[PDB]
RNA sequence: UGAAGAGUUUGAUCAUGGCUCAGAUUGAACGCUGGCGGCAGGCCUAACACAUGCAAGUCGAACGGUAACAGGAAGAAGCUUGCUUCUUUGCUGACGAGUGGCGGACGGGUGAGUAAUGUCUGGGAAACUGCCUGAUGGAGGGGGAUAACUACUGGAAACGGUAGCUAAUACCGCAUAACGUCGCAAGACCAAAGAGGGGGACCUUCGGGCCUCUUGCCAUCGGAUGUGCCCAGAUGGGAUUAGCUAGUAGGUGGGGUAACGGCUCACCUAGGCGACGAUCCCUAGCUGGUCUGAGAGGAUGACCAGCCACACUGGAACUGAGACACGGUCCAGACUCCUACGGGAGGCAGCAGUGGGGAAUAUUGCACAAUGGGCGCAAGCCUGAUGCAGCCAUGCCGCGUGUAUGAAGAAGGCCUUCGGGUUGUAAAGUACUUUCAGCGGGGAGGAAGGGAGUAAAGUUAAUACCUUUGCUCAUUGACGUUACCCGCAGAAGAAGCACCGGCUAACUCCGUGCCAGCAGCCGCGGUAAUACGGAGGGUGCAAGCGUUAAUCGGAAUUACUGGGCGUAAAGCGCACGCAGGCGGUUUGUUAAGUCAGAUGUGAAAUCCCCGGGCUCAACCUGGGAACUGCAUCUGAUACUGGCAA
């Protein structure tokens, strides 16, 4: 695993950057129950080959420029 | 303190008898129990549930001698055992060495006892002993020293302690003065001082 | 570089030393690798007063351990 | 100040006399090549680069410049001559 | 294996609910009182300023040297007669200063600043890494210098500057060039230092060359290690902080950094961030953990451990493997000090002390013994780390201040119906014991190593050296007048504090009379006060007790565990609705959630279970468990979520 995390974009404004929207099912301990924390990032991209709301795969990987570490392997699907 | 007070007194003020300072000579006759501790002593008032609890616990604090901070060390170590933490609690309290050499009919007394554990009179093997809060191991070799039994105490502290049950969980000795903690105290072996409830409420809190 | 040394964290008069891997170039009894065992001086044969681990030292000594005159000469003690 | 050790200012400074004119050499014979670069003069650049190539390299191996700095700048400088001339 | 409740609103009652108390605890402070020992802890406030002393150097087995010391010799004296004294001299120990290396980035302290690209936790990749250690190879031959030094010279010192002279494991060429670096390949390029011990055969104009050993030196790739870097999550509060953000956010291409990166730069795009809480403000070192607690949780982060930051204040770079350097350097600034007033010096948030501030926190201690650290080839030195002592009930714990017996129940009080009752077996009296303390005398263990020899079936010169090994011998103890043990009289030297109206265990008597005053709460007190003051008696704790402050609990009293909201506090005045939350049912699928197992990982200590060591316990400690977690791996498919039908 390359530390894979299906998420999905939120903007294409830029080229060779796309912010993708992803989530964990956080808890909390006092109120005891998972919900949807969902954290934009910054990703390194090799154009573009999406638009918004575009289910991917990304992965992390090393830095290359300001807050990436993250690629785009692969567009899953544009809807579902 | 170590209390060491004025002894029998308690008794009086909790209408209970024990051996403590008395006799065998005298129980309660050229002595007096309760006839009135204080001024005000003569009269009983019923008691708030706090009230049992406090008389209760001083009842059986005082045939073993011990403090107020010795009994919560006790009552951690009680609770640190698996067992009845009543049962373990009242153990522990009849493991204290002063105790045990008195029902083995070393000590006179309770208390006489422990004045033997301040001397260099009381031993566990070769192992010389003065600490009275020394739970006594499984199979102990619980001895009176060879210069202790010269001395005219220790002859007269077997004396005092003769013709009484001397519950068994532990060997009475005469040939060497050198025992044996055999087995626990128990349940069976409380002459009823059954009163564990009490204090594990006190306690508690 | 790890050194592998004494650490006595015992009680006052008393005495209960640690041999220990550390690195020198930190506390004596500050920050650690990993135990190889101890070292009790007050022992004399009514409990066991050193832990071997002869085995895993074998290893670090390879791998760049340094040994103190007391740590070095305490293995010579049991010898093997 | 009244320590022993404090004498090691003294070291230090005829270390930094040093340290400062080996810096200063390279600093210097770096840009010569740089020169040859945007200028556009592709024999030049050539030259430039293997005079300097011993030089830049010594310094390092001893610990001046150290090992790890003129590696980057080997790699850098040769680069701009290949795509150059 | 483990969770207590009571009082307090009402004339009386049950709810609702705030308040109080009982408890444990704290780096606690204070008042009163005081016997020890053991262990632990002991400037939290002004991150306020510091008199004085000390804590950072050490290697001659890298040097040029000989200043001292101690010795050798030479002339000479004294003629202490062949010996002492004197000058000379590196000759040998040995070593001042000076060069030179390596440490001085360790350890030690502190929490001011820092709510975060700082920490924590878990991952991760484009990194570097001296001393250590593995593997392969190398280390060739030279040169020009510069401190010291010498002779001057500038200044009051502080502190320098010239001129000539010189050393190196110093500096720099030149020679040499892989598993090396750059490069697509082709090609190009880069390094050094040797020192000691010992010696037979040769050689020295006799310091050495030679050989041998040995450690070190240079390179490259590893390992181990330390340290940077990135990501995600967790991290305090406040939306009476809602808008914020130009190197701002990203893309190109330069440069820089150990490496990735607006780190920085040129150009280009106009975004990026934010209520799933940015930004801003207050507050705070952060964590393991600690305390409390039944747990869950909360509060908290002292000592002990890890991390980060900070080092007079501000700031900066240099060196180096590593620093943005506590006792380095330089600059500025406010301090403080010196001064011959021209000009300079320093930095206790190191240990110990000082003044101050505060409610409060210890000796200008001892020591190289042990353990550890630094350097070194070793000896050895350096060590306010540390180990100890001193001072302090600051706390936890252990033991003692007596035992037995003892009544015409003694005087002496106190209360009393005046019969006594109470103080009270309490004391005296009798027989008994001397712990602890005190004095006198014995006395373990923490000490092995090293050092002077010999043994090697090492390496080589065939038994050198060096290393190796046991053996042989003489020692290594600061604590310390020791742990501990022995003896010595004689109960001797060793109990108090608070409270007793109710909560709450524990009552009477006088004095006073809503006055005096008490007071945690409810409330007492205006003349028989079970509540004030004193006394008598008693109750609980005890060398400590109480009081206060403070945390948590109790309090399900803000409720995840664990609440209500018709009228008691408490449903927006009512709709719609985005986001968010939730999702009827059937089949199939996925396996993200989830469950299981697997694997890492969750530091140690703290904690916990069993079990040892200190006369016991406190404490210390062994193994194991916990380590509530996190991620990954592999499995599971009922539910949950995703997709399809």
């Amino acid at each position: 695993k390359i530390r894979t995390l299906q998420g999905r974009v939120v903007s294409d404004k830029m080229e060779k950057s796309i912010v993708v929207a992803i989530e964990r099912f956080v808890k909390h301990p006092i109120y005891g129950k998972f919900i949807k924390r969902t954290t934009k990032l910054h990703v390194h991209d090799e154009n573009n080959e999406c638009g918004i709301g575009d289910v991917v795969e990304i992965r992390e990987c090393r830095p290359l420029s300001k807050t990436k570490s993250w690629t785009l392997v692969r567009v899953v699907e544009k809807a579902v | 303190a170590r209390y060491l007070g004025p002894k029998l007194k308690l008794s009086r003020r909790e209408g209970t008898d024990l051996f403590l300072k008395s006799g065998v000579r005298a129980i309660d006759t050229k002595c007096k129990i309760e006839q009135a501790p204080g001024q005000h002593g003569a009269r009983k008032p019923r008691l708030s549930d706090y009230g049992v609890q406090l008389r209760e616990k001083q009842k059986v604090r005082r045939i073993y001698g011990v403090l107020e901070r010795q009994f919560r060390n006790y009552y951690k170590e009680a609770a640190r055992l698996k067992g009845n933490t009543g049962e373990n609690l009242l153990a522990l309290l009849e493991g204290r060495l002063d105790n045990v050499v008195y029902r083995m009919g070393f000590g006179a007394t309770r208390a006489e006892a422990r004045q033997l554990v301040s001397h260099k009179a009381i031993m566990v093997n070769g192992r010389v002993v003065n600490i009275a809060s020394y739970q006594v191991s499984p199979n102990d070799v619980v001895s009176i020293r060879e210069k202790a039994k010269k001395q005219s105490r220790v002859k007269a502290a077997l004396e005092l302690a003769e013709q009484r049950e001397k519950p068994t969980w532990l060997e009475v000795d005469a040939g060497k003065m050198e025992g044996t903690f055999k087995r626990k105290p128990e349940r069976s072996d409380l002459s009823a001082d059954i009163n564990e409830h009490l204090i594990v409420e006190l306690y508690s809190k | 570089m790890v050194t592998i040394r004494l650490a006595r964290h015992g009680a006052k008069k008393r005495p209960f030393y640690q041999v220990v891997v550390a690195d020198s170039r930190n506390a004596r009894n500050g920050r650690f690798i990993e135990r190889v065992g101890f070292f009790n001086p007050i022992a004399s044969e009514k409990e066991e007063g050193t832990r071997l681990d002869l085995d895993r030292i074998a290893h670090w000594v390879g791998q760049g351990a340094t040994i103190s005159d007391r740590v070095a000469a305490l293995i010579k003690e049991v010898n093997k | 100040n009244i320590k022993s050790a404090k004498k090691r200012a003294i070291q230090s400074e005829k270390a930094r006399k040093h340290n400062a004119s080996r810096r200063s050499m390279m600093r210097t014979f770096i840009k010569k090549v740089y020169a040859a670069i945007e200028a556009g003069d592709k024999a030049a650049a050539q030259k430039a680069f293997n005079e300097m190539q011993p030089i830049v390299d010594r310094q390092a191996a001893k610990g001046l410049i150290h090992k790890n700095k003129a590696a980057r700048h080997k790699a850098n400088l040769t680069a701009q001559i290949n795509k150059l001339a």
